[PDB]
């Protein structure tokens, strides 16, 4: 009944059973912990179970600002009328801001080092501290808000705290929108699927449903295939930082301490920019730092993120692979030979047939990440359909989409078109040399790196009253 | 639910004799929304939730 | 739903004026396909021992992981044309989009 | 608060307020009773409210057989192994079966004629007694079941009760399927929409959702426009039956006594076959017997079925007209002039704009029934889209669709292709002259009538199991 | 759901093997569009006095009936090309397809 | 819940001494599924539900 310590299968626990000849877990009476997701309609014999989204579906930077009204108030600096977000009041990063600390029941970040007694961070989403690279991205956007607010006040002295926070939030949201749809998604879907699932924006459509589909919570976990087994940190010459430049991830999960003490966010960001991602390969899907040692520092046993993915699929009642191919207009393989043709791999086909029996029962994440990738993309046809379909609904179904008439002026839009994640680092960190062009493709120092001065800033001239 | 670490700095502004009174009313109002009406109620909530408020008493 | 407004709500509410919960927080996911549960409506595949899915035994997820996903970490292939920031922005973006609550303890 | 007697608006009640200058209800403090439909997830702040279908979406003759297993058992004659449905034990119709009587806590039929003390009937659906014409059709299908079971027993003597019942049920289900998609729906949609929404059947598709859509529960009430204000009864020369050949509808709702004591189902069926439907016209939508006197004999006030339809759609959270046109790929008029073009009627467009302000708020039933009818159909393009779309899913998504490989043999299929509703009436009543061609178009006696002998029966030879 | 079936269930269950409640009795209707309620999720338009729908007053359903639907019944137009059976079969058919329960008192 | 009028004819078959034993067991089984186990239970249930059982002795 306590899903963390028992292996008993009784609500709300759906523990993963252990096969014979597991490489890590020898004991078949053990399990991997799993809580079924909260039902929309607790207790019902009539409804078909469904899970809940605790956030706004929209790309509105809710991970910065919160998706619930109390939390949003708590994240704000209410000691002034400058419309700023709260910053850590105990520690700083070479003078720059850090996320405030949260007050949790069983702070997992405290169970990581213990000596350092550094609690978890507080942010718009609850997972700010899961890996320090994520925390550095939260911290960056927090600082960018406070930058924008400061500058807007300076430019519009008459403006109060509400107006400031709101106007800055509007910009932080639009910056997430632009990075996401201009620089990122085309490198996930590839050119052909981008043009197919995300044609040039026209206008808002009050009849497009902007909800997140159940299936997207599992299919967007494609990015678990990109996760490298170390966290990389670099000095001001983009050289390894000593003494510990390559931390195994099993020692980075929930490690808020590493941010406050082991040099702040500047090193981590440099590392993200100059280190390549892992490539998905059909024989190299995900690594053991998440497949064997996920959250080992804060739990009884280490977890298998891939297997969690596949248990969740089942907890959420997701149809299998072939059903999703039919949905997306893709051929549905029945035999092992036909699955070989779809995967360009009769070996992987055989392996999936040995486990699943039919291509119909293949779990979505597994089938999805098995598929050969699209040209210049990092997902295959199935996953590109699901992901592409969803991001279109979040653009066309968003009343406050940055390009929609009435959200920004033509002048304001012209200014925003110059934003770039590189500049945001230039503007909010101690880093003076950053990636170029697509930050998501640039990955080699020094070849792919430029000086900050060579980059245009965001002109807030159009935000004068 | 729980008192937050950064809210301790708000208790400092309230107890600053030389601070702006409009600033103090903004904060009183913030805490009054959370159900906390007096400076005593605020300090006695922070202690319950793991913080030290002795640095504000004898 | 104010007939006029300038900014977004925190909850996402009123974003769509006709159907004002759409995209708001603490609302159910939308289903693009009918759901597939062991018992029709609630129980997950693999819940009950000996219950097949569409005519075949349900594979332990950890078995699937062991056989299909596991690989030697020293073999890992760097992506020539994607940075580590490309994975990180995905996670940050995931957290703008969805979070599926579970009970605690 | 009892929604039947209170006009207070408190859950679960959503009473219709009365406008000033109502032609019938002079008392503005009065109201029309309405219970909101049961929510799937009662009490939730998180889910978006939705209603429940208590029946099988499939065209499976569930109104004969029941949609719940206890009820289905109770509908069966369990005193022998003949696989028959239970029949009335007190009354017959010139030798022939009636539906048994139900035992209700509050039985509205008993109120229609207090002296005759005839309760409501028991059937697969709970509404069989609402109008004697509906009861006659239920009675017919029950009889057809017992005929088929009898004949199958004769043909396959070793078969038990369960086998008989199931095979007869399977046939009655296919008979409803065939009448519905061969004879009925083409005269609802018209040929253009039929070819568009109901192309030739291919095979079962396990990926097609066969659920009823919420909107369909409102849009299929199009048929309220076809309702005539009298029940017609005719003798065995197809001449008016005395004393009362034309009974006002407000005196036939729940009036089971009329079937039992005023001469059985043969005159009611004759009436159906040899009397026109009402035509839907833009200035003649629905009649006063359902708009002013619905159930007036068995409640405190007469109801307004059209108004109920529109309150219900609001109860069920349905989008308005223009949202449904967008859904169906149809133009969405903004202005009164554009609504006039879409309705081919500027006067009605004005009337709808006077009430609703925008075509976006027109309730779906009202917008649906306002549309000019498709050629050789009796709905317009929006209702034809909704209705066509639904019945496509009910066919393609049904594993036991009669034409699906493995449900019937090829021989059994050829046999079923001969069935017709007129023959069923011949086989189960004292009527020897019935409608020709499409029963649904044939309506004038004697021009459109033939002798039963001219009609071929259902041959059950391919049901013989050696 | 039994992997073998000769006849249909009474409840409609197991018709669809992948999603065995679909079409069965006592389940929710399917939604082809997101729902439209006064408060977002529960309340019908017309519930609250003064609350407009999409910027316009909600018309009383009995007013809409009085002003658009009512006509002099002795002027009714018989359909040359449809029998009364055509209406009756529709009702009988509706009763194979849908019944929406309401609380009792 | 409620006893049905046509079920009274089943009470007649049970009290028919010359009716087939297999027929009686099929009906007992019918009623046993509805929670009525003896002929006394069945007659008593019909009374509760408004029927007149005076011709049962
Ligand atoms: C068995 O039936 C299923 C169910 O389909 C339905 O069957 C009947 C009831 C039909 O009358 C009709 O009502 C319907 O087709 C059949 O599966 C369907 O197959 C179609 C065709 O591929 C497929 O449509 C494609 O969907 C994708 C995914 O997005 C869709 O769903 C989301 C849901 O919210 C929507 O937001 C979205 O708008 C869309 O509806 C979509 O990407 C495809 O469109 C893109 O590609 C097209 C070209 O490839 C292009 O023309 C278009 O502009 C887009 O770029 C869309 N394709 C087309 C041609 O419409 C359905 O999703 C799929 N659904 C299900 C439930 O499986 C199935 O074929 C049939 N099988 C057999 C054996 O007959
Ligand atoms: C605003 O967006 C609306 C939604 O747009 C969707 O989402 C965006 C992000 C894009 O992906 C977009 O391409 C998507 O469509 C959009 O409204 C939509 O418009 C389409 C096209 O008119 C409508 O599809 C039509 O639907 C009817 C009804 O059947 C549908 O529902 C049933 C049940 O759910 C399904 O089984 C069907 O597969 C359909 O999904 C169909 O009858 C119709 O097709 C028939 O007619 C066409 C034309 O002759 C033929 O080509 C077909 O073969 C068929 O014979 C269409 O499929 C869709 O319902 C509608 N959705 C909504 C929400 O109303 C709208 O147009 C956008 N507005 C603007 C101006 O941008
Ligand atoms: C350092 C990188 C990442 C993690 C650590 C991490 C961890 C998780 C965990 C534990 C889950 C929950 C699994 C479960 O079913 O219990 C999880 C879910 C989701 N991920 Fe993960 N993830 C890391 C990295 C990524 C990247 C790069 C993603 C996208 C490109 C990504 C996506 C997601 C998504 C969308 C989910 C589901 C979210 C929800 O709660 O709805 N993750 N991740
Ligand atoms: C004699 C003919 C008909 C009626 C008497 C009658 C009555 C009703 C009533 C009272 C309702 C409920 C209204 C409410 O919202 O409270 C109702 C609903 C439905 N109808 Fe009616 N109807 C008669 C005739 C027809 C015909 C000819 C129809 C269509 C061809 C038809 C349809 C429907 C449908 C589908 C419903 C909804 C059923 C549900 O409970 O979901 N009716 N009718
Ligand atoms: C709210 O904003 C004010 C103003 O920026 C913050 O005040 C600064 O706090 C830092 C760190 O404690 C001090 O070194 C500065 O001297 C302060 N500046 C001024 C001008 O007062 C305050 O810390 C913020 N509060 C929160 C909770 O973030
Ligand atoms: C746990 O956190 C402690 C607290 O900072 C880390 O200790 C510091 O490590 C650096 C680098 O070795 C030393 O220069 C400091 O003097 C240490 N501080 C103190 C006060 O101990 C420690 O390294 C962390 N644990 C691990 C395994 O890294
Ligand atoms: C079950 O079927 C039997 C046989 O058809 C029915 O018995 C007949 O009932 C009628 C009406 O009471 C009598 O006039 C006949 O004499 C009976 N025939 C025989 C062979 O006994 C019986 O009524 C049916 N039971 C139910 C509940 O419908
Ligand atoms: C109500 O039911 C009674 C039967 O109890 C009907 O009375 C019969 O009416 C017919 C036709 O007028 C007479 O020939 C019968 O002799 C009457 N029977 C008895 C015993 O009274 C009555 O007409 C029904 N309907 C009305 C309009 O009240
Ligand atoms: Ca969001
Ligand atoms: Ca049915």
């Amino acid at each position: 009944v306590n899903c963390e310590t028992s292996c008993v299968q009784q609500p709300p626990c759906f523990p993963l059973k252990i096969p014979p000849n597991d490489p890590r877990i020898k004991n078949q009476a053990d399990c991997i912990p799993f809580f079924r997701s909260c039902p929309a309609c607790p207790g019902s014999n009539i409804t078909i179970r469904n899970q809940i989204n605790a956030l706004t579906s929209f790309v509105d930077a809710s991970m910065v600002y919160g998706s619930e009204e109390p939390l949003a108030r708590n994240l704000r600096n209410m000691s002034n009328q400058l419309g700023l977000l709260a910053v850590n009041q105990r520690f700083q990063d070479n003078g720059r801001a850090l996320l405030p600390f949260d007050n949790l029941h069983d702070d997992p970040c405290l169970l990581t080092n213990r000596s350092a007694r550094i609690p978890c961070f507080l942010a718009g989403d609850t997972r700010s501290s899961e890996m320090p690279e994520l925390t550095s991205m939260h911290t960056l956007l927090l600082r960018e808000h406070n930058r924008l607010a400061t500058e807007l006040k300076s430019l519009n002295p008459r403006w109060d705290g509400e107006r400031l926070y709101q106007e800055a939030r509007k910009i932080v949201g639009a910056m997430v929108q632009i990075i996401t749809y201009r620089d990122y998604l085309p490198l996930v879907l590839g050119p052909t699927a981008m043009r197919k699932y995300l044609p040039t924006y026209r206008s808002y459509n009050d009849s497009v449903d902007p909800r997140i589909a159940n299936v997207f919570t599992n299919a967007f976990r494609y990015g678990h295939t990109l996760i490298q087994p170390f966290m990389f940190r670099l000095d001001n010459r983009y050289q390894p930082m000593e003494p510990n430049p390559r931390v195994p991830l099993s020692r980075v999960f929930f490690a808020s301490w590493r941010v406050v003490l082991e040099g702040g966010i500047d090193p981590i960001l440099r590392g993200l920019m100059a280190t390549p991602a892992k490539l998905n390969r059909q024989n190299q899907i995900a690594v053991d730092e998440i497949r064997e040692r996920l959250f080992e520092q804060v739990m009884r046993i280490g977890l298998d993120l891939p297997a969690l993915n596949m248990q969740r699929s089942r907890d959420h009642g997701l149809p299998g692979y072939n059903a999703w191919r039919r949905f997306c207009g893709l051929p549905q393989p029945e035999t092992v030979g036909q699955l070989g043709t779809v995967l360009r791999n009769l070996k992987l086909a055989r392996k999936l047939m040995e486990q699943y029996g039919t291509p119909n029962n293949i779990d979505i994440w597994m089938g999805g990440v098995s598929e050969p990738l699209k040209r210049k993309g990092r997902v295959g046809p199935l996953l590109a359909c699901i992901i592409g379909t969803q991001f279109r609904k979040l653009r066309d179904g968003d009343r406050f989409w940055w390009e929609n008439e009435g959200v920004f002026s033509m002048q304001q839009r012209q200014a925003l078109a110059q934003i770039s994640l590189p500049r945001i680092i230039c503007d909010n960190t101690g880093i003076t040399t950053v990636s170029k062009n697509n930050i998501f493709m640039s990955n080699s120092y020094p070849r792919d790196f430029v000086n900050c001065s060579t980059l245009p800033a965001l002109n807030l001239a159009s935000w004068r009253e | 639910a729980n008192f937050l670490e950064h809210e301790l700095s708000y208790i400092d502004v309230l107890l600053d004799k030389n601070a702006d009174q409009a600033t103090k009313d903004n904060l009183r109002s913030y805490f009054a929304d959370k159900g906390l009406h007096s400076i005593k109620d605020i300090i006695n909530k922070a202690k319950q939730d793991g913080f030290d408020v002795s640095k504000y008493e004898h | 739903c104010p007939e006029q407004d300038k900014y977004r709500t925190i909850t996402g509410m009123c974003n769509n004026r006709r159907s004002p919960t759409l995209g708001a927080s603490n609302r159910a996911f939308v289903r693009w396909l009918p759901a597939e549960y062991e018992d029709g409506f609630s129980l997950p595949y693999g819940w009950t021992p000996g219950v097949k899915r569409n005519g075949f035994p349900v594979a332990l997820a950890r078995a699937v992981s062991n056989e299909i996903v596991r690989f030697p970490t020293d073999q890992l292939t760097p992506d020539q044309e994607r940075s580590l920031m490309f994975m990180q922005w995905g996670q940050l973006l995931d957290h703008d989009l969805d979070f599926t609550p579970e009970p605690a303890a």
